[PDB]
RNA sequence: UUUGCUCCACACAAUAUAGAUGGAUACGAAUAAGGCGUCCUUGUGGCGUCGCUGAACCAUAGCAGGCUAGCAACGGUGCACUUGGCGGAAAGGCCUUGGGUGCUUGCUGGCGAAUUGCAAUGUCAUUUUGCGUGGGGAUAAAUCAUUUGUAUACGACUUAGA
RNA sequence: GCAGUCAAGCGUUAUAGCGACAUUGCUUUUUGAUUCGAUGUCGGCUCUUCCUAUCAUACCGAAGCAGAAUUCGGUAA
RNA sequence: AGAACUGGCGAUGCGGGAUGAACCGAACGUAGAGUUAAGGUGCCGGAAUACACGCUCAUCAGACACCACAAAAGGUGUUAGUUCAUCUAGACAGCCGGACGGUGGCCAUGGAAGUCGGAAUCCGCUAAGGAGUGUGUAACAACUCACCGGCCGAAUGAACUA
RNA sequence: GGCCAGCAUCAGUUUUGGUGGCAGGAUAAAUCCAUAGGAAUGUAGCUUGCCUCGGUAAGUAUUAUAGCCUGUG
């Protein structure tokens, strides 16, 4: 219902998130994904590292610059999963993929925007407790990504600023609720309560 | 089989306080405090009184109940560590080259320094883990003592000291030099 | 499908000087009367030397549960077709109806034994009168006095693609 | 950490058709052997059933009645 | 302050006397009582006050409410109705914000266009009063 | 799967079944009718040669051992199940390793024999220490200083792991001889002993404690009464 | 290269094509746990309350929203200025001081609407490599050709020359 | 390979018939003595990559492995 | 491999099985509407991230042709069954105690005492105790278990089947 | 009168809702009421052991100050 839907990628399962995002893009929804380094894949870390090393094995023999390109970033891994589900060699597929942005962390201006979740792709709702799962940032660092520390530091600074903003917002919200509660006995409030508001 | 409910009991002596919140166990006794993170296992803790704490698994299987018994043992070990302590005595023996064991300070890190093992010129260094104390026994020849409230830390430190003196490329039936854990017990000897 | 229980009573066709042939009655669990009569003729041919073209169906009547809203324990004696021969099996199902217990047993045989409807033969379904005669632990654990258990990690179904709050699994 | 080559699981049409022919030949040979071989060709009440005594009493009563049913 | 402390994490328990709310089926939105436990996934419920038939139901079709009243195991419909009336489950349910939220949702769904216009006018008046009050403090 | 696997041993002796218990039951109930006095004896940690010597001394009588529950069931658990009148007291007075002595001899003679019977025995755990034992410094000998070292044979080298690990004694092997750096005190006289100290004393062969049979009570067939003896129950 | 180049306000003008048509409405973490409120001896603290979806919240009446008369209150809100602070991950945005200038549907009135003919998206939202008006702001470089050889098949590279 | 033996199973109420693991005889006898018909496709030079079923190099385990040396085995291209 | 008979294909497009000579549906004028077959309904991709009961975690599972590798072999993975047994005159584990006497049985050996070997392998007392299950000694000693008992108190073991 | 449409009443085919009257079965089984028996996953009451002023641990007790099951109508 929003012109742009921003999805916080933390705690999501990569395949189901890719499926829902690809369907939304093909239907014509603009989507931005943040915090791709906090994505999850079901299964053990060595299983997913083995799968990525099989992908690393895949390469064109007579010229390595022509073969499959192995992008190491978590957002790029998610983009690979999404492009595998979008028919990207057609104009419609390209137009759908150009409605998507994926980022590590939460860069501006999305650090001051509302961020949503997709319940059908959340790990805590989908995976059975006791099942093992992998963190995409750790997998990317193991397979060659080199920016996990900088992302962590920037995210910590952003969290400090966001916590200050939320403290101010909570104080204002408590003041607003107190000001609204003192008019609960008025005739206007009684009529609104009778009408359901 | 999916048993409906399986529970274990943990007995707390008089001088020990246990605080658990979101599977973070803090155990306080006369000898100090210990902390454990058990968030990798789905269990439910409950207090019935100041002397007993139950831990339970609802609708679980064989692996889940095995983890439940493991959790009970770990909390019992923490309580034992804060109320009695743990003491590992090791002996180092040699045939021809005397093993020299000392405590050295490299940038305030408290290494155990081993020299002249089988005549080696290499200086072996084993760091002391936080919370354990190293003492050279009096009126006992070639005995080291590791004391602490964490049985895991004390045992791992003793194992590291034992494995730093492996014999390589020699018949171990003939060559008997090394550092071996000789006794395990409690620090307190009240009775 | 949703099983029903029928009684099927049949006999041989009356011949000369042999009138009133003996009536035979069987209790059949089946989805409909056509399947019930087919199973009846199959079992009658398997046990006696009576064929469908040589016999007739005298009656077929649906039998309803006496107390469908009472929780009961059922011992189910069954046997299944195998290469070595018929092998007995005893199961215990806690349910409110014989047809519900039979459906649960068929689902369990499909899930565990990889068995089918025409391979599973239902020999006896008997209500256990006294709780002391229950001898399977997965049934006995629900006979405990004042049994209470929680339902941890509640997962709520979402009707929308996107949610504006982090979900909670409390209950 | 050198991952080996993984065996393919994509179905081959020629292999599938050859397996079909091999299976038909195997079934024909099994039928022929079952016709050609010369080899000689009731578990009762389960012990876990509660009313074993009732079943045994009923079958004894049926035997006792049917022994005299055909005699007189 | 030398006492052990353990968090409780209170759960609603599947038990005889637990009051459940039916969320799908023929009796959706109605209250019932758990009469007897069948197994881990199914229970026996009876809803005589609201017209819910006594039936075996799956726990995935109901939601547990915090309300619970004393009821013997395997109680018949008359006993369940008598205990329900004695314990006054309906009044305690209506006193809760959950049922109040359901009632507010139903009233808003039942509003008409003129009533929505009246709601807007009353909301503007209340907003003027609330903003004037909040400006001072 | 994932279960413990039982150890299998190929020996000559099989386990006893219910037939042995039934035989003991029948023998006790026949001896009750045959004899006149039934005495209750406590014989915990008795040696078999000592028990056989007692059996030889009490020729003409019967001594029956076995499970305490089986003996009590033979004597009658309660008043409505007793084999003879007022036998439930004799049944309920039994405890531990209990022996039944069926005899006809004089009560004074039985009491005199059981009061004057005494044998040397190993010191058991949970008992007062009979002496103070100190293994002397140097080469460890078989007796550990009880007899002179010139007469004694040195301790065999195969027992050094047992003394080092099970007995928790600091020992070393020098030229195939067990040696200790300092004298080792094992027990102090007038102290409760534990399993380790009892094992050390048994290994060195010190037998300073005394074994005395305990006599609980006796039952008379004609009198149909039970009288407490209270012998060696100190 | 018949005053070229660039922004600042005001007119006229055309323009808004992977798809505006009330608002993308900002803690973090856990999920066998949390959010909010309150109190103390500030904690892994006590007490209360909430969830069971955003079916929300905020906004939303006036010729696509006109012209006027008041009442109550000192609130809400638009715009041009103005004071101060913060924000570098792609900051280009967030908060805030003061006066000015409009509206206010918080409440009560008075005028106007019609014929787009019984519907026809019935056109309504930022930017403008176009012009005219004008007050200010600044007066380069590259390539060919010649030349060097740290370069070179040719292009290219690397040097030098008012 | 051929012929035979045993029996955990399989089969049966007719000790018929199949039959794992084991085992015997011939080939092959005792004192470490004393080249026999490829009937039709082969090998180089230069140079790259791949497999591991590992010869060497790295790290381990076992062995009458004292040391030295060596044998068997494991991870490993 | 050789006979008998019957189907499909060549001369035949259409839907499905990703792709295809014999596989599953169905045979064909040009169109509209409806319903289906076979095959399917996370996304590519039209259609339930439907409902319900169970099972499974694989250091390259599986989503397959039902043939082979395949010995229905191996596994202290998991689930459900079958038949035998033990059991409050005491279930499995654990700890402690007993584990004897003739006798160091005969022969043999430098030595050989249950435990280097060869043949017997008995009798007594027991609650039970092998002319000994292993470690160990030059031989002894010592430990152990075969077996019995004490404490503990409720179910447990074995072999098969899926 | 040529082009493109809107509404109403019909006809042919079809798709998707709401609502009414009947009939069969064990003339549904149930629920409910009445009545006679019964037992525990034993309700009230009673006894003992000793337990934070009575909350329990084990015996008795078949409806009592809760209930349940079966047969019959
Ligand atoms: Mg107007
Ligand atoms: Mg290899
Ligand atoms: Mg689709
Ligand atoms: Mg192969
Ligand atoms: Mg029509």
């Amino acid at each position: 219902v929003e012109p742009v839907v921003v999805i916080d990628g933390k705690g999501h399962l990569v395949g189901r998130l890719a499926s829902v995002v690809a369907k939304q893009l093909l239907n014509g929804q603009k989507i931005v994904v943040v915090r791709a380094e906090e994505l999850n894949i079901s299964g053990e870390f060595f299983r997913n590292k083995l799968k990525y090393h099989d992908f690393l094995r895949k390469a064109t023999a007579f010229n390595k610059t022509r073969g499959p390109f192995h992008f190491r970033a978590p957002s790029r891994i998610f983009y690979k999963a999404l492009r595998g589900m979008v028919s990207h060699k057609t104009a419609r597929g390209k137009a759908a993929l150009e409605r998507l942005k994926v980022f590590e962390g939460i860069p501006p201006p999305y650090d001051k925007k509302k961020r949503v979740v997709v319940p059908q792709a959340l790990r805590v709702l989908r995976l059975k407790p006791g099942r093992k799962y992998t963190t995409l940032g750790k997998l990317s660092t193991s397979v060659g990504w080199k920016y996990e520390d900088v992302v962590a530091k920037l995210e910590a600074k952003r969290k400090v600023s966001s916590a200050e903003y939320y403290a101010k917002k909570r104080a204002f919200t408590k003041k607003v609720a107190s000001a609204n509660a003192t008019a609960a006995e008025s005739d206007v409030a009684k009529q609104l309560a009778a009408l359901g508001y | 089989m999916k048993y409906i409910q399986t529970e274990q009991q943990i007995e707390v002596p008089e001088g020990v306080t246990v605080s658990i919140k979101s599977r973070i166990v803090k155990v306080v006794g006369p000898r100090g405090t210990l902390t454990k993170n058990l968030k990798h296992i789905d269990v439910t803790f409950t207090k019935v009184n100041n002397q007993l704490i139950k831990v339970a698994v609802h609708n679980g299987g064989r692996k889940h109940v095995a983890a439940l018994r493991t959790v009970k043992s770990l909390v019992d070990n923490m309580i034992t560590g804060v109320t009695k302590g743990y003491k590992y005595k090791m002996r180092y023996v040699y045939a021809h080259f005397p093993i020299n064991v000392n405590i050295v300070e490299k940038d305030g890190a408290k290494f155990i320094e081993v020299r002249n093992f089988l005549g080696d010129k290499k200086i072996r260094n084993v760091p002391v883990r936080d919370g354990v104390t190293i003492e050279f026994s009096t009126n006992v020849k070639d005995e080291i003592v590791l004391s602490g409230n964490s049985v895991e830390d004390v045992s791992q430190n003793a194992a590291d000291l034992q494995q730093i003196c492996r014999v390589r490329n020699k018949d171990i039936r003939k060559f008997l030099d090394g550092i071996y854990v000789s006794h395990k017990g409690f620090i307190t000897e009240d009775l | 499908a949703h099983f029903k229980e029928y009684q099927v009573i049949g006999r041989r066709l009356p011949t000369e000087s042999v009138p009133e042939p003996k009536l035979f009655r069987m209790r059949i669990f089946a989805s409909n009367e056509v399947i019930a009569k087919s199973r009846y003729w199959y079992f009658l041919q398997k046990l006696h030397k009576v064929k469908k073209a040589s016999g007739e169906i005298v009656s077929i009547n649906q039998i309803n549960e006496a107390h469908p809203t009472k929780v009961k324990n059922f011992g189910v004696w069954v046997r299944y077709d195998s290469r070595s021969g018929t092998h007995n099996m005893y199961k215990e199902i806690r349910d409110v109806s014989r047809v519900a217990a039979v459906e649960t047993l068929y689902q369990d045989m499909a899930a565990r034994h990889r068995a089918r409807f025409r391979s599973i033969h239902i020999l006896k379904v008997a209500e256990i009168e006294k709780t002391a005669d229950v001898k399977r632990q997965y049934v006995k654990q629900f006979l405990t006095k004042d049994l209470k258990f929680p339902l941890p990690h509640r997962v709520q179904k979402s009707t929308k693609t996107f949610s504006y709050k982090r979900p909670s699994t409390f209950y | 950490m050198r991952v080996r080559k993984r065996q393919s699981r994509r179905t081959s049409t020629k292999l599938k058709e050859g397996i079909k022919k091999k299976a038909s030949a195997h079934r024909k040979k099994e039928k022929k052997m079952a016709k050609k071989d010369v080899t000689w060709r009731d578990p009762g009440i389960p012990s876990n059933f509660p009313y074993k005594a009732k079943i045994l009493e009923e079958i004894e009563a049926k035997k006792m009645k049917d022994l005299e049913e055909r005699e007189l | 302050s030398t006492d052990s402390i353990v968090k409780a994490s209170n759960w609603r328990l599947v038990e005889v006397g637990r009051v459940v709310l039916i969320k799908k089926g023929q009796s959706a939105g109605k209250l019932a009582a758990i009469v007897e436990i069948i197994d881990q996934k199914k229970v026996l419920i009876d809803g005589p006050k609201a017209g819910v038939p006594r039936q075996a139901i799956n726990l995935g079709q109901v939601v547990l409410t915090p309300l619970t009243f004393a009821l013997p195991r395997g109680a018949r419909t008359a006993t369940v109705s008598k205990k329900w009336a004695a314990a006054a489950v309906c009044e305690k349910w209506a006193a809760s914000s959950w049922a109040k939220k359901i009632a507010q949702r139903e009233r808003r769904a039942a509003l008409t266009d003129f009533e929505r216009f009246q709601v807007m006018v009353l909301r503007k008046q209340k907003r003027y009063t609330v903003k004037k009050a909040l400006a001072k403090a | 799967r994932s279960k413990r696997s039982k150890l299998v041993t190929l020996a000559q002796t099989d386990k006893k079944g219910r037939e042995n218990k039934e035989r003991i039951f029948d023998e006790v109930r026949e001896a009750l009718d045959t004899y006149r006095y039934v005495w209750v004896l406590h014989l915990d940690d008795v040696r078999t040669p000592v028990l056989q010597e007692i059996r030889t001394s009490w020729a003409g009588s019967k001594l029956i051992m076995g499970k305490r529950k089986v003996l009590q069931k033979a004597l009658g658990e309660k008043r409505e199940e007793e084999y003879k009148e007022n036998l439930y007291q004799l049944s309920k007075l039994c405890s531990g390793v209990t022996g039944l002595l069926f005899t006809d001899e004089d009560v004074n003679t039985v009491k005199e024999y059981f009061k004057s019977y005494v044998r040397s025995d190993y010191s058991r755990p949970n008992t007062k220490a009979p002496l103070t034992f100190t293994i002397p410094e140097g080469i460890v000998y078989s007796r550990g200083g009880q007899i002179p070292a010139e007469e004694d044979v040195p301790m065999i080298h195969s027992l050094e792991p047992t003394m080092r690990n099970k007995f928790e004694i600091p020992t070393k092997i020098k030229a195939g001889k067990i040696t200790i750096d300092s004298p080792y005190l094992v027990c102090t006289e007038g102290e409760k002993l534990d399993v380790r100290q009892a094992l050390i004393l048994k290994q060195f062969g010190i037998a300073a404690s005394e074994f005395k049979v305990k006599v609980s009570a006796y039952y008379d067939n004609d009198s149909s009464t039970v009288e407490s003896t209270n012998i060696n129950m100190e």
